[PDB]
RNA sequence: CCCCGAAACCCCCGGGCUACACGCGCGCUACAAUGGGCGGGACAAUGGGAUCCGACCCCGAAAGGGGAAGGGAAUCCCCUAAACCCGCCCCCAGUUCGGAUCGCGGGCUGCAACUCGCCCGCGUGAAGCUGGAAUCCCUAGUACCCGCGUGUCAUCAUCGCGCGG
C-alpha cells in the first residue's frame, strides 16, 4: 500500500493478519460453530495439508477458506450472472498472495464502513447465506422423486463461501468495480440479509424450491 | 560464542540458520525480515517469533542463508530453521509444544515434493492429459 | 483558459483531449513510440493534454514530422527509410503513406512479381499456408 | 547502515536523484529514443530513466560483485509478447548498461577487473551506504523495529 | 437470519442413498422445540460424522428406507 | 525518371558491385557479399556476352536465386519453374530481385465444389 | 610431497569398490595418506524413445538409462605407490585417470 | 511371393510435399481491471556443452559483430526465469484491450532464403466485448496458472519428453 506502514506492517499480537482478533467473534449457528475455525492464527495460509483428509476443512481457518474460494477464475462450467466468465491467464488461480490482498482490502473496506470486526461480519454473512434444505432426486423401488433433504453444515459452509465469492466475481466482471469492493459489498449485504446479495438470493431460492418439493 | 546451527527444507529450498546471543536481529540473506516485501512471506517467517515472544527474541540474534526455489518455500524453510533454532537454544518444551500444536510442520518438515511428469502432455503434469 | 476539446495537428486530423502522445497516435504513421520521440525532441511533455497545446507547439511538431531526421530523429525509426527513388530516409503520414504503400504494391504488380500477384488476389504472401486458417 | 538493511526500489530512486548531481552521468543522445530491450514494446515513459537505470546497475554491482554486461542483460531482460505465439524470456540490450558502467567508472564508483567483470570502489560503496543510512533514518521515523538494525 | 429451524444431533449413520450416492440416510435426535429427544430419520446431503448437528425446517416428514 | 535510390541507370551500370550492393537491401547484399555460385557466374558471363557478342542463343537457366543487376537489363531470361522455361523480360524496376519472383511454380486455384 | 588424483568411473559399483579397496589396502600396506573415495555425482544418460515403429496407436515411451558412477581418490605421489597402482588390475568396465597435483 | 530390372535400380538440377471457395481434430493468442504499459525490486530446478559451451572486454538502437579466459563436466558456461511485489499512466471503451495483415529498412544460418527460413526496428491496426446444442481433464504438492531445459537442430518449437515456481 501507499502508506509504508501498510506496506511493512509488522505483527505483534497474533491477530488475524496481525490486524483483527477472533476472541470477540462468535457464531450463533450451532451447526456451524464446530466447523468454523476461529483460532488465533496470524497467517491464514495452510499449504494444502488438510485436503488429504475428510474434515481437515473443519480444522482449517475460515478466512483461508475464503481466500481459497476467491482464488477462483470465475465460472468455467456453470453460468453465474447468466455468463461464463472464463478468465484464463488473467485469473487468480494459484495466486494466493493476490487473493490475500483482495480479502485484506475488502476487510479494510468494510471496517472503514460497518464499524465492526469484519470476521464477525463474515460469519454473519455465511450464516444467513448458508442453506438448510436442498433438493435431490432419489429412487424408491425404481422410480425417481425429486425429494427434499437437509444439508450438512460443512456443505453449508462450502456453498456459502462459494457463492459469496461468485457474486463478487460476477459484480467485478467487466465493470469498473474492484474484486475487493464486490466482496465487501457481498459480505455486508448478505449479513444484512438483503436480496441484493447473490448469496442470500441463492440460499432463498434453493430453500423455496425445497419447501416446494415437500 | 555459543552458536547453534539448524536447517530447513521445503521443496527444493534449503535454509541454514545460525542462532546466537544478541539483540533481536534476524536476517534472511542479509535482509531484515521487517522489509521482506510480500507480506505473506514475512508472516510465514515471523510466526515462530511472534509465538515465542519478544522476551527471548530480544536476547537472540539469528541469521538465515536460504538458497532455493521460491519465495514461499524459502520463507517456510526459514520458519522451520529458526523454530528449531529457538527450541534448541532454549530447551523449552512448553515452547516446543506450543509450536507443535500451532503448526507441527514448523518443527517437522513438510515432506511433499513434486510428482514426476508423465507422458500425455507431460509438460503440464503427471495427470494433466490431452483432450479427446 | 487556453482550452480546446479538439485540436488539428497535421491538417485537420482532429484529436481528442487525452494525453498528447496517444492523441498523436490518432494519426496514421504515428505510433506511441514515434510520438514520444517527437515530443522529447520538441521539448514538449508527452503526458501533457492536447487542449493546452499552443499553436507554436503545433507548428513545431508539424515541422518535425515534415523533416524528422533533421531534428534529431534517427534514421532507423521512420516509416520509409531508404526510399526507392531518393535515398533519403523519411517518415510518411496519412495520405502520402497510403500512396506510398499503393505505389510499391503496384510497382510489384507492374513487374508481375509473386507479391504483386498475391496482393491483387488478396491472399497471404509472408510464408503462410492458407489451407486451414485463412478463410473469408 | 547499508544496502542490505534498506529496501531496493526506494534506494534506487533516491540514489538516482542524487546521481543527477554527478556530471559523468549524462545520458547519451540516443536515450530519448530506444527501448531497454527487444522484450519491451514501448519507449520508457520517463525522462530520467537513464539515471534510474544506472542507479539500479550501481546497486547490482555493489551486491553482486565481479559481474558483467551479459549477467546484467539477463537481469534487465524479461518477458516478450510474441504476438499470437506464446511468451518467452529475452535479454536486454547491452549498450545501455555498458555506457552506464563506463559513466560510473568515469565518476569513480566502479572499476573493471581485467577478468570477472566490474567491482564497486570504496567511494562508490560510500555513496550508496550514505544514501542508505539517510533513507533508513527517514523510514525509522516509521518502523523502530527497523531502528534496531 | 435464522428462521424457526430446529437443531438435531446425529447419533447414528445408516446406509447411503441417492441416485448418485450423494445423500446419506441418518438417524438424528432433536434438541430444542417440543420434541426434546424424539429421534427421527432424515436424508441428509453432504458429509456427516456422528455428533454433527443438522437443523430442520420441520420434523414431521420422516423418510424411511433400508 | 527511374532513379533507383537517386541514381539513374547509367550510373548504376558504371557502378561497381560493392556500391550497388550498398544500395541493395540486406538480403541481396548478403547474397553478393557471400559471393556467387559457379552456375550463377556462368549465367552472368553468358549475359555479358549477350550484351556484347550475340551468344547465338536465348538465355535459359535453372537459377531462381540470382539477384537481378543493371547488367541483367534489356535482356530476356527464361527461368525454370519446375516444368517450363518461362520468359522474363527484365525492366529497370526488377533491379534488386530474384528471377524466381517472376517465374512462378504453382498456378492459381479455381476451386471446384466440395465433395 | 606432491599429490596424485585418481578419477575413476564405472557402471558397476562393485568393480568400483574393488578398485578403491585395492587402493586403500595398498596405501595402508604402505603408510601414505589417502583422501577417501570422494563420490561424485553420478551421470544419468537418459534416452526417451517411442517404443512403436508404426506411428499408430497410443504413444508409449521407453525411458532407457545408463548410469555412470564416479569416484576420486587423492594419494601422495610416491614412486612405490605409483608403480603398484599402475600394476593394479583395473577391470574392463572401468576407466581411470591418474592426474598429479604438483 | 509377385513385379521392375537398364528401369519401378543409383546420382544430380529445379519444383513439390509449404498450394485454398471450404468441413473437422488438437492447440496458441485473446476478447481486458481477478488487467495493459513504463520504470524499479525478487526467488528455481531439470538437463546440456569440441569445432561445442562460451564468461570477460569492446562496437552497435536492436537483432547482432570482433577478440576471448576457462571448460571434455560437482571446477567453466548455457543460467540473476516467469508468474509475484512496489511507484506511475490508463478507468470500462473495439480503448494505452487485441495483435491478423501488410509496407519500408536492418541482420543470422546456409552452397542456396523467390517459391520457402528465423530475428530486429519504425509504421499499419483485422476479427474478437465470455461463446448454443454438446463435450474433455482432474482427488494433493494434484488440477489450474508461470516460465525453463532438452529431443528434433546448419538456422528454425504455438510440438514431444521432462523441470521446477
Ligand atoms: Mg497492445
Ligand atoms: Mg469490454
Ligand atoms: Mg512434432
Amino acid at each position: 500500500a501507499k502508506a509504508l506502514t501498510e506496506r511493512f506492517y509488522q505483527p505483534k499480537e497474533l491477530k488475524v493478519m496481525g490486524r483483527w482478533s477472533v476472541e470477540d467473534v462468535t457464531v450463533n449457528d450451532p451447526s456451524l460453530r464446530p466447523y468454523i475455525n476461529l483460532e488465533a492464527r496470524l497467517l491464514p495460509h495452510s499449504h494444502g495439508r488438510h485436503a488429504k483428509k475428510a474434515f481437515g476443512k473443519a480444522n482449517v481457518h475460515i478466512v483461508e477458506r475464503l481466500i481459497n474460494k476467491v482464488m477462483r477464475s470465475g465460472a468455467s462450467s456453470h453460468k453465474a450472472g447468466g455468463h461464463f466468465m472464463r478468465r484464463e491467464h488473467r485469473s487468480l488461480m494459484s495466486k494466493k498472495m493476490k487473493a490475500y490482498e483482495v480479502v485484506k482490502e475488502a476487510f479494510m473496506i468494510i471496517e472503514r464502513r460497518t464499524k465492526q470486526n469484519p470476521i464477525q461480519v463474515l460469519v454473519r454473512a455465511i450464516e444467513n447465506s448458508a442453506p438448510r434444505e436442498d433438493t435431490t432426486t432419489i429412487a424408491f423401488g425404481g422410480i425417481r422423486y425429486h425429494m427434499a433433504v437437509d444439508v450438512s453444515p460443512l456443505r453449508r459452509l462450502d456453498i456459502a463461501l462459494k457463492n459469496i465469492a461468485l457474486g463478487a466475481s460476477a459484480k467485478c466482471y467487466r465493470n469498473k468495480t474492484s474484486y475487493a469492493q464486490a466482496l465487501a459489498e457481498e459480505i455486508i449485504a448478505a449479513a444484512n440479509a438483503d436480496p441484493k446479495s447473490f448469496a442470500y438470493s441463492r440460499k432463498e431460492e434453493i430453500e423455496r424450491i425445497a419447501q416446494s418439493s415437500r | 560464542m555459543k552458536v547453534i546451527q539448524t536447517a530447513g527444507k521445503r521443496k527444493t529450498a534449503i535454509a541454514r540458520a545460525t542462532i546466537r546471543e544478541g539483540k533481536g536481529r534476524v536476517r534472511i540473506n542479509h535482509r531484515p525480515v521487517e522489509i521482506i516485501e510480500p507480506e505473506i512471506a514475512r508472516f510465514t517467517i515471523m510466526e515462530p517469533l511472534v509465538l515465542a515472544g519478544e522476551e527471548i527474541v530480544k536476547g537472540v540474534d539469528i541469521d538465515v542463508k536460504v538458497e532455493g526455489g521460491g519465495f514461499m518455500g524459502q520463507a517456510e524453510a526459514a520458519r522451520v530453521a529458526i523454530a528449531r533454532a529457538l527450541v534448541e537454544w532454549t530447551n523449552d518444551m512448553n515452547l516446543k509444544e506450543k509450536f507443535m500444536k500451532y503448526d507441527r510442520t514448523m518443527l517437522v518438515g513438510d515432506s511433499r515434493r513434486t510428482e514426476p511428469h508423465k507422458p500425455n502432455r507431460s509438460t503440464k503434469g503427471p495427470r494433466a492429459k490431452r483432450q479427446k | 483558459d487556453e482550452f480546446r476539446h479538439i485540436v488539428r495537428i497535421a491538417g485537420v486530423d482532429l484529436n481528442g483531449n487525452k494525453q498528447l502522445r496517444w492523441a498523436l497516435t490518432g494519426i496514421r504513421g504515428i505510433g506511441i513510440n514515434f510520438a514520444t520521440m517527437v515530443l522529447r525532441v520538441a521539448g514538449i511533455d508527452p503526458y501533457m493534454k492536447t487542449g493546452y497545446l499552443t499553436n507554436e507547439q503545433i507548428k513545431k511538431i508539424e515541422e518535425i514530422l515534415e523533416d524528422p531526421v533533421a531534428h534529431g530523429i534517427p534514421a532507423w525509426a521512420v516509416n520509409r527509410p531508404k526510399d526507392y527513388e531518393t535515398g533519403k530516409d523519411m517518415h510518411l503520414i496519412t495520405a502520402k503513406l497510403v500512396m506510398a504503400w499503393r505505389e510499391d504494391v503496384n510497382r510489384l504488380r507492374r513487374v508481375r512479381a509473386y507479391r504483386g500477384i498475391r496482393h491483387e488476389l488478396g491472399l497471404p504472401l509472408r510464408g503462410q499456408r492458407t489451407r486451414s486458417n485463412f478463410r473469408h | 547502515a547499508t544496502v542490505y538493511d534498506v529496501p531496493g526500489d526506494l534506494l534506487v530512486e533516491r540514489t538516482a536523484k542524487a546521481l543527477k548531481e554527478v556530471e559523468a552521468i549524462k545520458p547519451p543522445e540516443w536515450a530519448p529514443f530506444v527501448k531497454t530491450g527487444r522484450h519491451k514494446e514501448r519507449i520508457p515513459e520517463q525522462e530520467d530513466w537513464w539515471y534510474y537505470r544506472v542507479a539500479s546497475i550501481f546497486r547490482k554491482i555493489y551486491i553482486d560483485g565481479p559481474v558483467g554486461i551479459e549477467r546484467l542483460r539477463t537481469w534487465y531482460g524479461g518477458r516478450k509478447n510474441r504476438g499470437h505465439a506464446p511468451e518467452h524470456f529475452y535479454k536486454a540490450g547491452g549498450s545501455i548498461i555498458r555506457k552506464a558502467l563506463q559513466q560510473l567508472e568515469a565518476a569513480g564508483f566502479v572499476q573493471k577487473v581485467p577478468g570477472e567483470g566490474r567491482i564497486v570502489t570504496p567511494q562508490g560503496q560510500s555513496f550508496l551506504d550514505r544514501i542508505a543510512t539517510e533513507l533508513k533514518k527517514e523510514l525509522e521515523e516509521q518502523l523502530p523495529e527497523l531502528k534496531k538494525y | 437470519m435464522s428462521d424457526e429451524g430446529y437443531p438435531a444431533e446425529v447419533i447414528e449413520i445408516v446406509a447411503r442413498t441417492g441416485v448418485t450416492g450423494g445423500v446419506t440416510q441418518v438417524k438424528v435426535r432433536i434438541l430444542e422445540g417440543r420434541d426434546k429427544g424424539r429421534v427421527i430419520r432424515r436424508n441428509v446431503k453432504g458429509p456427516v460424522r456422528v455428533g454433527d448437528i443438522v437443523i430442520l425446517r420441520e420434523t414431521e416428514r420422516e423418510a424411511r428406507e433400508i | 525518371e527511374f532513379k533507383y535510390r537517386g541514381y539513374t541507370f547509367e550510373e548504376l551500370l558504371n557502378m561497381s558491385l560493392e556500391d550497388f550492393a550498398k544500395l541493395l537491401p540486406s538480403r541481396q547484399r548478403r547474397s553478393l557479399k557471400r559471393g556467387l555460385s559457379p552456375e550463377q557466374k556462368k549465367l552472368l558471363r553468358k549475359i555479358r556476352l549477350a550484351r556484347k557478342g550475340k551468344y547465338k542463343k536465348p538465355i535459359r537457366t535453372h537459377s531462381r536465386d540470382m539477384v537481378i543487376l543493371p547488367e541483367m537489363v534489356g535482356i530476356t531470361i527464361h527461368v525454370y519453374n519446375g516444368k517450363e522455361f518461362v520468359p522474363v523480360e527484365i525492366k529497370e524496376e526488377m533491379i534488386g530481385h530474384y528471377l524466381g519472383e517472376f517465374a512462378l511454380t504453382r498456378k492459381v486455384v479455381q476451386h471446384g465444389s466440395p465433395g | 610431497m606432491q599429490k596424485a588424483r585418481i578419477k575413476l568411473a564405472s557402471t558397476d559399483i562393485k568393480a568400483l569398490n574393488e578398485v578403491t579397496d585395492q587402493i586403500r589396502q595398498i596405501a595402508e600396506r604402505t603408510g601414505v595418506r589417502m583422501s577417501g573415495p570422494i563420490p561424485l555425482p553420478t551421470k544419468r544418460i537418459r534416452i526417451t524413445t517411442r517404443k512403436s515403429p508404426d506411428g499408430e496407436g497410443t504413444a508409449t515411451f521407453d525411458k532407457f538409462e545408463l548410469r555412470v558412477h564416479k569416484r576420486l581418490v587423492d594419494i601422495e605421489a610416491d614412486e612405490r605407490a605409483m608403480r603398484q597402482i599402475m600394476r593394479i588390475r583395473v577391470p574392463e568396465d572401468v576407466t581411470i585417470e591418474i592426474e598429479l597435483i604438483s
